[PDB]
This record gives C-alpha cells, structure tokens and sequence, in this order.
C-alpha cells in the first residue's frame, strides 16, 4: 500500500580489517540513502560517548612548547601521540594516568601505572622516544568521558577526540528491483581506533538516532 | 491603455523616448506581393 | 536600477542568496547566484536522435 | 539533394531477402522437427521424412 | 519448405494467401488518436468509416453554418429592435410578437425606415448566402479526392504524443547558453534557500 | 511569460499570424474555447448589413515541425475589447506577448 | 553496419572511467540475438520466435537476463569528427533507465565531446576475437595517455580543477587555524564536523 | 568546446597579430637623422619629437605611403 | 569484470597475443568442451580467459601443448 | 555523558490553513541539524496524498478536443483538476461526480460531496461555463498514494484497459510543498547547550503537521530498526 518502504536486504559488510568495516546496505528507496547515510554520520561523527585523553601535564614544560633533554621528540608531537591514545573507561568516569619513566627505547602504551578499569586498545602504541641515559619523562595525563570532538581552543590541553569513529563516508548508488529505475545502496564505510568496532558503531548510532524518535513513532 | 495592457501592464525600463513606432514586421511579404498581383493601371509593376 | 528593484522586495541586493545543500542540509559557502531565468526547450528533443 | 547527395538507389530496400530472425528461426525448425521425429518408431519416422 | 510442411499438417493450418501490411505506431511513440481521414478514390466505394466520416463532417458543418448564421440573425435582429426601439415606440410590446415579423413592422418613412428597408435586406441576403455556401460546402465534402495513380484509399492518423521533459534534451537561455539536461534529481536533492524553497 | 523580456514581444506576437487579434472593437458577446463572438459596437459598425465579428479558432493542429498549434482564448464573456487586441493567444504566447 | 546506434551523450559524473551508461532501449534494441540465445538457452522460452514474443513485451526476466548478457561485453563509442585514434573507444555498459548515452566525464577531452547536444554512436562487438580487441586494444582504462605525446589526456577540466583548486588553498585566518592534527582522517573529522574551513 | 568558443580564439588571434604589425611600424628606437633619406630636407625638431628615429620629412612619407597604398 | 590488461601484457608479452590467445581460450569454453581453469565469478568467458593469462596457467605453448595432448589422448 | 534528552512536541501554530509550524524543543546540541533536515526530506520525499488521478467527462473521447459552453479546452480542465486537493478518509479510492449546468464559473464546491471526501479549498475553479443551456457531467476519480506516478507510467494496468473516455491524470499525491527549519536556541530552565527545531511547512491542507511528521518519524524509525539490526 501508500506505507510500505523498502526495507533493505544486506549484500555486504566486509571488515577490511577489522577496524576498517564497509558494509552496503540496500536496497533502499529513492533518496533515503542520503538521509540515512547523513544522518548516521552526523551522529557518529559529532555526538558518540567514550572516553579519551584531555590534557596532559608533563613536568618540564609549562607551555604547549619547550624541549625537553631526553626525547627526541617535540611537545606538541607528544600532543599528537596521545590524541591517537584510544582508552576505554568502565563505569567509573574522569580517570587520570601517570606515565613517569626513563630509559633506552620507545614508550609505549603499556607503560602507563595500569589502573582497573582503564583499559588500552592497542598497548603497542608510541608516545614518545628516549635518548640512552636515565633521562626522565615523567606525565600526568587526563581522560574524561565526552561526546563529540573538542578542540582545546574551546578551552596543556588537548583537542579531545571523545568519539570512537575516526572516518566515516557514504556513497548512494543506484541499486534496483526487476524494474524500478532508480532506488538506492548506501554503501557505509567506517574506521574507529578500535574501542568500539564498525559494526558495533554504526549500530549505536542509529540506536541513539532511533530513540530520539520515542515521542514521534507510532505502532 | 489599451484593455489587454492593463491586464498586465509590463514595467518597462529603457530611457529613450520612441519616434517611430514599430512597423508591421511582415510588410516586405505582404507588399511584394500584393504589389505583384493588383490591377495597378500603369506600367509600374506586378502583372500588367 | 537592478539594485533598487531588488531592494524594493526584501531580496539582498548583491543578487546572491546562501543556498543550503538539500542532501546533507549544510550550507554552501560563498553564496550562490540564485534568480529566474528564462530556459527555453530547444526541440532537439532526445527521442528523436536515439 | 540531402546531405550526402545520396541518390535514389541507395533508398530502394530489398524486399526478397529473409531476415536473420526467420532462416535462423526455420534452422531451429528442423532442429526441432529432427527431435520430433528421433522420437518416433522407425518405420512412422522414415514415412514422415520419405512423405 | 519442407519441415514447415510436416508442421502445417501436424496442426492441420492453412498458410494465408494474405500477408499482412499494416500501419502500427512507429516504435517508442505513445499517444492518443486525435483525428482519423480517409481519402478514397473516386472509383472505389466508400467502407463503413469513410461514409461515417462523411456524415460526421456533413453534420459538422450544417451545425457551423447554422451555428454561424443563428449568430449574425441575432445580431441583425438586435440592430433592428434597437431601431424599433425609438420611432415606432413598441417598448416591451416588441418583443414578443414574432422576431421574424420585424422586416415588415411599424416606423415613420423616415431615414430609421431606409435603414429598416437595407437591414431586412441584409436578413434576406443572409439567408441566401449561408444557403448557397452549405450547399457548396456539402458538395466539397461529399465529392470524389483525386490520388496518386494507383493508389486506392489513403488512411491518415493523427497521434497526439505528448513529450515530457527527460535527461537528453536541450534547452536554453536566450543568451547562447545551450546544453543538454543530465539528470532529474528530487525535490528534495535540490539546493533550497534558507526559507525552503528549492532552487 | 518573460520576467525579463524587451516589450518587442506583443509586437512580435501580435504581427506574427497566431494570435487571433480583434478587427473591430465591441463586447465580447459569447466566449467559447472554439470561436469568440463580438457584438461590434455602433460607432465602428458599418451602416446597412450591421453584422458581428465571429472568429473561429484554430484548434489541436500540426505545424510543419510536428509541433502542436492551437489558440486559445484569452478574454471573457462581457469583457470590453477594442480594435487591435489580442483575442486568443496562439501556440507560445501569453496575452499577446511571446512566451517561448 | 548493423548492431549500431547514436543518441545524445549526457555527463554521469557517477561512473567509473571504464563504463558508460547505456539506456535500456538502445540496450535491448542492440542486443537482440544475444538475448534471444540466452533466454532459449536458460529454458526461460521455448523456441526463437517465442523469445522475439517476450523480448517485444519486455518481461520482467527480459530485463534481468539484457543485464546478464551486457555484463562484460564492452561497447565501443565513437563520435562524429574521428580526428584521432581516441575518437573510438570502449567502455562497459552500465545499463541506465533513461535515454542518453551518459559518457564519463574525463573522457570528454579524448573525444572532443561536451554535452550541448553532441551525439554519441555506440558499436556492438560481436565476436571473441572483436570483444578482446576492445577490452584489451580500445579500453577506456587502457588509453590515458595522449598517443601524441606520452602526457595524459586524462586531465580533469572544469568543474573539477576548480573544486580540487578551492580545496587546496588556505585564507589568512579562517576557522580552526593553527591546530595541529593526528593526520588527513582528523582533518575531515573536523571539515565534515564543522570546526575548520 | 563550441562554436563561440573557437570563435572566440579565432578572432582574438585575429586581433592580436593585427595590433602587433601596426604597432611594429611604429618606431621605437634613437637615431636622429634630421635630413630626409630621400630629398635631404631637414625634419622638423618636433616631427623628430613624436616619432624618435624617423628617417623621412612628412612630405617624403606621404609620397612613400601613397605609393605603398597600391602595392607598387 | 576487468579493468586493465596490464598484467595481461606483461604476462604474454606482446599485447597483439593478450588478444589472440585470450580469444583461442575463450573459445575453447564457449565453443569447446573445456572447464575454466581460475575460480569464475560470474565472469564471461572473455574475461575468463584473460584472467587465466594474468595468472601465469595459460598462454600460446600451454595451449598448443594442451592441443597436441588431447590430439595424443585421439587415440 | 550519555543522556540525550529526545525532543517531544511543543506548541504546534497553524499560522493559517496550510502554513503550519511546529516545533520541537528539547534537542542536543547536534541533533537539531540531523533531526532538522531528516525530517524535512521525509516529509516532502514521501507522503500521503489522495489526488486525482482517473476523469471521465461526459461526452469527450481525448483531451485534446473542445466541448461546446467550456471556455478552456479539456486539456485545461485537467491541468485544473490535477491542482484538486482533496482529502479522503475511509475509503483509498472515490468516485466524485461533477454535474454543473449554466454560465458562471465552476468551482470544487460545485462537485457532489460525500462523506468521506473533503475538498479543502472549496474555491479552487475547475472550468469556466459560458453558455445558456451547456454542463459539464464528470465522475473524477480520487485515490492515495505517494510521491508522483505520471500517467505514463501508470497505463500498464492490463485488463479493461481502457475505455475510451476515461482520460488519466498526472498524480502528484505529495500534500507537502515547502519544508523549511530552523535551529535556535531552547532556553530549556537550567542549560545551555540546548536548540530547538522549528519546522514550517506549507501543504494543501490535505495533511495535519502533528500527522504529518507523526508519519515522517514513523518511517526514518522504522529504516533505523533496519540499520540498528544489522
Ligand atoms: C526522405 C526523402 C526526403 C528528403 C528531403 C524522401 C525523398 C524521396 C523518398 C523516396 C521516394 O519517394 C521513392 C520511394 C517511394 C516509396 O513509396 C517509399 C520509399 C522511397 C525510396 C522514398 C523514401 C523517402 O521518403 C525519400 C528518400
Ligand atoms: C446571448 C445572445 C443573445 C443576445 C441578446 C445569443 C445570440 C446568438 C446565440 C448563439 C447562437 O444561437 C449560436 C450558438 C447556438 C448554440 O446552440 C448555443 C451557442 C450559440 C453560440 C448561441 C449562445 C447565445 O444564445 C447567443 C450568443
Ligand atoms: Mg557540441
Ligand atoms: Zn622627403
């Protein structure tokens, strides 16, 4: 009748690798790939709960800026390399680590003070590198739980990249049944550090874009 | 104003005041022709 | 005077409106020329040349 | 006088010729009156063919 | 051929000594038959559609004519009332003793009777004329078409297709501007200003 | 319509063949999507033989481009015309201007 | 010669550089006997003449087995003045339920083309030999190079270079200037989300 | 591209190497020369003024042009 | 469906041979009897063909050799 | 951290019989834009209309002909009626006759009403008679759908198809025209990163907006469940 949508059949969704998903959904009807595909990616991409690293404060810096007799590294590449820092709060909220050591090789993420519920991604993950000494890098870093993408201008910060997804893009081609023309595929394609996977994502965001809908759905 | 123009009369911008108006833009046809079948009594053109 | 008609209706008067994207519902930047023009149809219509 | 200058003989089709469709329909034809009479008893098949 | 044959017996048919050739809409054409002629020699006899034709159009112009010649009455006879409205003073006793006796009523002999005299004339002249022209205009329907040598009868069709605007078409500004629509996106796809109409 | 146009279109429209122009001002006595009748007026009526303009319209007929011609007509019953209007815009006019 | 059409070629900025869009008219109009053998070979009609029956009804299967027929049979494309050997080359049909034949955009500048009302003929290749010849010799992936001169003839054109042209430029102080980024995934997440121009 | 297009070029080519011949045989160089090359009559101070390195009075130039002007 | 035959020419060598033996081999399964050596993906015998070139298990001797085998296998 | 306070249904203002804006207040700083334009794409893409789309005129056989008294050709009266917005409600197909007689206009009032039709404008002009003694008899044919079937499209319908005075429309059962919407800022008591959406929209008067986007949200909802399955 006038109330029955194309609801779609899945062809496809092909975890390239596992943090990397591609998923083509269809067929949808005419236009409905570029609502839907918007309105997923405008909710993964600007409103999506997790935790990640906010600032930092390392002890012998007082700005965004200096160097530090140890790393080869710049400051700001520390910066760097804990915004890709992806950590995981359990029901506990706004933890902060400490990451003081010294040594010969690189810093990775295993080597912060291994609180409960915290959890690492990838522990093999780059901080920064020390130089052959006993040369002394000791920090205090500080997560929260946000929502979408701070930067710190709205604020030794850090631009807060709370959310999970890291690249998500749509593409609608023209799908079809044995004679309509034109209707649509969405054909998804999300990457995420890993704390939450692709599937796993989308699902929350359209789980959190269909419950804003409780006041207007009927039957 | 003629009834058909003040049905919708077009607001016309251009500045210049018109001295001739429009002629009747089939004339050539209209007159070679007629010029050519007419009894015209002289020599001046047309059939005779 | 092309300015002063546009200003006589509310329109603005440099001649360029901002158009927002009708898929994604942000808006263009660097607004777009947006008015009524006059599309004939030429009859070099398609089912006469396939 | 057309574009070409094509004359008139080149506008005359060829009202004798089969089209492709119908010798290769009528091939299929004796494909399928050749099945037909495989299924048939020797003597009925050679007088259908022989007839 | 041969097998054809064996086939034609399996199914005891008869191949026709009539092939078919006639005249099917041209290929991707769709529309509506507005209007039908048939064009018949003059020694052929017409079928049954060319005599409906016949009558359709000998109807058709009896009722032009008639409708024609109702007008233009009505008008003179307007005229005239208006005439016989001053000088020959019949205010509403005029009109509704018979319109017809109107070319011979009541008036001075004045310049209102010329007048009177030229536009009964003019009635008369009406009558005649319209007579004369649908006794042509009959003749010219029901008349013999003169054709081709050889040809018979001729059956012309009228479709009325009806072209909606596609990707492939040109259209055009009036300042050289061409070019070739590519694609019908929604409503919705559109750019819209920030009041909500699209472009 | 043009929302833009030059004013050469009634002009053009009205020279062209198309359009149905008056021959002679009146009353548009009965309108019709076939012919317009009008009650010419006294003034402009000729003396003996007084008459009434009866146009008949061209309608659904086609031109040697296989294009549709067909007037339609563009005033209403009781409405005043005068010599020189426009009576039925032919194919592609609008009131006696050039809408292509 | 025969298994030939032309028609108005239209943009299809939607394609890949190696397919063509192809109406499903002309399609199924070119493609006649090879559907006529696929669909008395699939056991979808009994003889030839019932498979000319359906094809000129356009069944609903018709439809599916044109798109099984097409799928890598390459149609060459060719345009009127042929002032070079690139003036004909040969593409993968993608069928399109319309009636333009939509040509890739980069390819425009190999034919000459450019879609005011230029009309574009399409050529059926029958045999094997004729459909490795095309997918092999006349590709449209298989000819980016100007055969002049070895520089492309691939180059975008217009709409494109000033689209990557306004992308890759910077103001002097726009939004979200001077932050420093994880890399380019970062750097949609912030344009798409709306913190940098 | 287009008729316009091509047009276009066509015509500015046309104009370019239009301007440049006669924008050529206008002298711009220094020699002064004062006596005419071909009746020895000494040009002007101002007529050596506004075309600097002009080698012909006025009088010898018209004659040269007038004979110029039939391709003789 | 294939895109470029680059891997094609290179394998072959010539690229007037990635025509001709892809199109020997092609035939082979749609008018002979044979099997297609590589996994098809709904794939037409053209691009088959082509495909088993790419690969390295298909080309002119392979193909003469396979001819005079079965000739062999005649008897 | 993971609240989200979904919007619910603040005054809706009927501005007037069509223009009708609603809003929406309680909306996160992020989901105005995506409910915003979701929704203003569902609801004009895809909504119940009940236009017409079957007329059979009394003694016409195409639409390219004249009838005697009509001063527009039928041609016009179907582009006249093609604009007829109606609303039906038991029913998903209806058969409205059109029996007018004597010179005057003749507008959608003058069509025979039942109860279950509602013709919303009833000033809409359908035809212009201008004879004495013409009428115009038509039995138009209502019916509901969504979006535009051309009539082209819609003649493949294969048995009894078709008599010759049945002339088909162009369906166009869309009831929603403009759709436009506004993110402003929801002084909700106590926060700050707060919008509401409000949404003009300017139908035909066929469609109610708390309907409307009743309906609207029903749809993107269910397409969701589709997503969120997976
Ligand atoms: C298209 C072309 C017009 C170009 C200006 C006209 C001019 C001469 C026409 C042919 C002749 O009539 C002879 C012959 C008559 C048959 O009955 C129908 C076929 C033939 C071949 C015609 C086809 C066509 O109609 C022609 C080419
Ligand atoms: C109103 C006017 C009288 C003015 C005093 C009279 C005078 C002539 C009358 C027309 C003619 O009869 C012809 C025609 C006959 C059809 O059958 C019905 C329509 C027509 C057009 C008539 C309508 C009307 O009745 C007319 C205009
Ligand atoms: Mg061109
Ligand atoms: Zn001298």
């Amino acid at each position: 009748s006038v109330t029955e949508f194309l609801k779609p059949r899945l062809v496809d969704i092909e975890q390239v690798s596992s943090t990397h998903a591609k998923v083509t959904l269809e067929p949808l009807e005419r236009g409905f790939g570029h609502t839907l595909g918007n309105a997923l990616r405008r909710i993964l991409l600007s409103s999506m709960p997790g935790c990640a690293v906010t600032e930092v404060e390392i002890d012998g810096v007082l700005h965004e800026y200096s160097t530090k007799e140890g790393v080869q590294e710049d400051i700001l590449e520390i910066l760097l390399n804990l915004k890709g820092l992806a950590v995981r709060v359990q029901g506990k909220d706004e933890v902060i680590l400490t990451l003081n050591k010294s040594g010969i090789g690189p810093v990775t993420a295993a080597d912060i003070t291994h609180d409960g519920d915290v959890e690492i991604v990838k522990p093999q993950h780059v901080i920064c590198h020390l130089t052959d000494e006993n040369a002394s890098i000791s920090m205090r870093i500080k997560v929260q739980r946000g929502r979408g993408y701070v930067p710190a201008s709205t604020r030794l910060l850090v631009d807060a990249c709370y959310s999970p997804v890291e690249r998500i893009a749509y593409n609608v081609e023209a799908a079809r049944v044995e004679q309509r023309t034109d209707l649509d595929k969405l054909v998804i394609e999300m990457e995420t550090n890993g704390t939450i996977d692709p599937e796993e994502a989308i699902r929350r965001a359209a789980t959190i874009l269909a419950e804003q809908l409780e006041a207007f759905v009927d039957l | 104003y003629s009834y058909t123009e003040k049905k919708r009369i077009r607001k016309d911008f251009g500045k210049r005041p018109q001295v001739l108006d429009v002629p009747y833009l089939l004339s050539i046809q209209l007159d070679s022709f007629q010029k050519f079948i007419e009894q015209d009594p002289e020599g001046q053109y047309g059939l005779e | 005077e092309i300015k002063e008609l546009l200003k006589l209706g509310d329109l603005p008067t440099s001649g360029q409106i901002r158009l927002y994207d009708g898929r994604t519902g942000e808006q263009f930047e660097r607004p777009v020329t947006v008015g009524y023009m006059y599309m004939l149809k030429l009859n070099h219509l398609v089912d006469d040349k396939m | 006088g057309d574009d070409e200058d094509s004359h008139l003989g080149d506008f005359i089709e060829d009202t004798t010729l089969e089209l492709p469709l119908d010798s290769a329909t009528t091939e299929s034809l004796r494909a399928a009156t050749h099945d037909v009479l495989a299924g048939l008893t020797a003597r009925e098949a050679k007088v259908l063919r022989m007839r | 051929t041969p097998e054809e044959k064996l086939l034609r017996a399996i199914f005891g048919e008869k191949a026709s000594d009539v092939k078919d050739s006639s005249l099917r809409v041209p290929n991707g054409v769709s529309g509506t038959v507005i209007d039908v002629q048939v064009f018949t020699r003059d020694g052929v006899e017409k079928d049954k559609r060319a005599l409906e034709i016949e009558e359709m159009q000998l109807k058709q112009a009896k009722k032009d004519l008639s409708e024609e010649l109702q007008i233009l009455e009505a008008g003179l006879f307007s005229r005239i009332r208006a005439v016989l409205v001053a000088g020959g003073v019949e205010a509403e006793k005029l009109d509704k003793l018979p319109r017809d006796r109107w070319l011979e009523l009541g008036l001075t002999d004045e310049e209102k009777q010329n007048q009177l005299e030229q536009l009964a004339e003019q009635y008369d002249e009406l009558k005649h004329e319209f007579e004369k022209k649908l006794e042509a205009k009959r003749r010219k329907i029901t008349q013999g078409d003169d054709l081709a040598p050889g040809v018979l009868k001729i059956v012309k069709v009228y479709l009325a297709v009806k072209r909606r605007i596609q990707p492939g078409d040109k259209m055009a500004g009036r300042h050289g501007n061409k070019g070739v629509i590519s694609k019908i996106n929604p409503i919705e796809d559109m750019p819209y200003d920030e009041n909500g109409t699209p472009v | 319509k043009p929302l833009v146009g030059t004013g050469m279109e009634r002009a053009v429209a009205v020279d062209s063949g198309v359009t149905a122009v008056a021959k002679r001002g009146g009353v548009v006595q009965y309108v019709d999507a076939s012919r317009i009748v009008i009650k010419v007026n006294e003034d402009e009526m000729y003396p003996g033989e007084a008459g009434i303009d009866i146009y008949n319209l061209t309608k659904y007929t086609r031109s040697n481009q296989n294009t549709c011609i067909n007037q339609m007509p563009c005033v209403s019953l009781g409405e005043p015309v005068e010599r020189g209007d426009v009576l039925a815009d032919g194919p592609s006019t609008d009131l006696g201007e050039l809408a292509l | 010669v025969d298994y030939s059409g032309r028609s108005v070629i239209t943009v299809g900025p939607y394609l890949r550089l190696h397919q063509c869009g192809l109406p499903k008219k002309m399609a199924l109009e070119l493609f006649k006997p090879f559907i006529y053998g696929k669909l008395e070979l699939r056991g979808l009609a009994t003889t030839i003449k019932a498979a000319k029956k359906m094809v000129e009804r356009e069944e609903a299967v018709v439809w599916d087995i044109l798109d099984e027929v097409i799928r890598e049979h390459p149609v060459l494309l060719n345009r009127a003045p042929t002032l070079h050997r690139l003036g004909i080359q040969a593409f993968e049909p993608v069928l399109i339920e319309g009636k333009a034949i939509q040509l890739h955009p980069l390819v425009c500048a190999a034919y000459n083309a450019d879609f005011d009302g230029d009309q574009m003929a399409v050529h059926v290749p029958l045999t094997l030999e004729a459909q490795l010849e095309a997918r092999a010799l006349m590709m449209s992936t298989n000819n980016i190079l100007s055969p002049a001169n070895g520089e492309p003839i691939i180059v975008p054109s217009q709409d494109v270079v000033l689209g990557l042209y306004y992308m890759t430029r910077d103001c002097v102080n726009a939004k979200g200037e001077g932050m420093v980024l994880t890399g380019p995934k970062e750097a949609e997440r912030l344009y798409r989300s709306g913190l940098a121009s | 591209s287009d008729e316009a297009d091509e047009a276009y070029s066509v015509t500015e080519q046309l104009t370019m190497t239009g301007i440049n011949r006669i924008r050529q045989k206008i002298n711009a160089h220094g020699i002064p020369v004062y006596l005419c090359e071909a009746c020895g009559n000494p040009i002007p101070e101002a007529r050596r003024k506004i075309f600097p390195g002009v080698t012909l009075c006025v009088e010898c130039q018209a004659y040269q042009e007038r004979q110029r002007k039939h391709y003789a | 469906a294939r895109v470029t035959v680059q891997d094609a020419v290179e394998k072959i060598g010539n690229r007037f041979d990635l025509v001709l033996v892809a199109a020997r081999r092609a035939r082979q399964m749609q008018v002979g009897g044979k099997d297609p050596l590589v996994p098809e993906e709904n794939d037409k015998t053209t691009v088959i063909a082509l495909r088993e070139i790419e690969e390295g298990l298909i080309n002119n001797q392979i193909l003469d050799v396979r001819e005079r085998q079965e000739q062999q296998e005649q008897e």
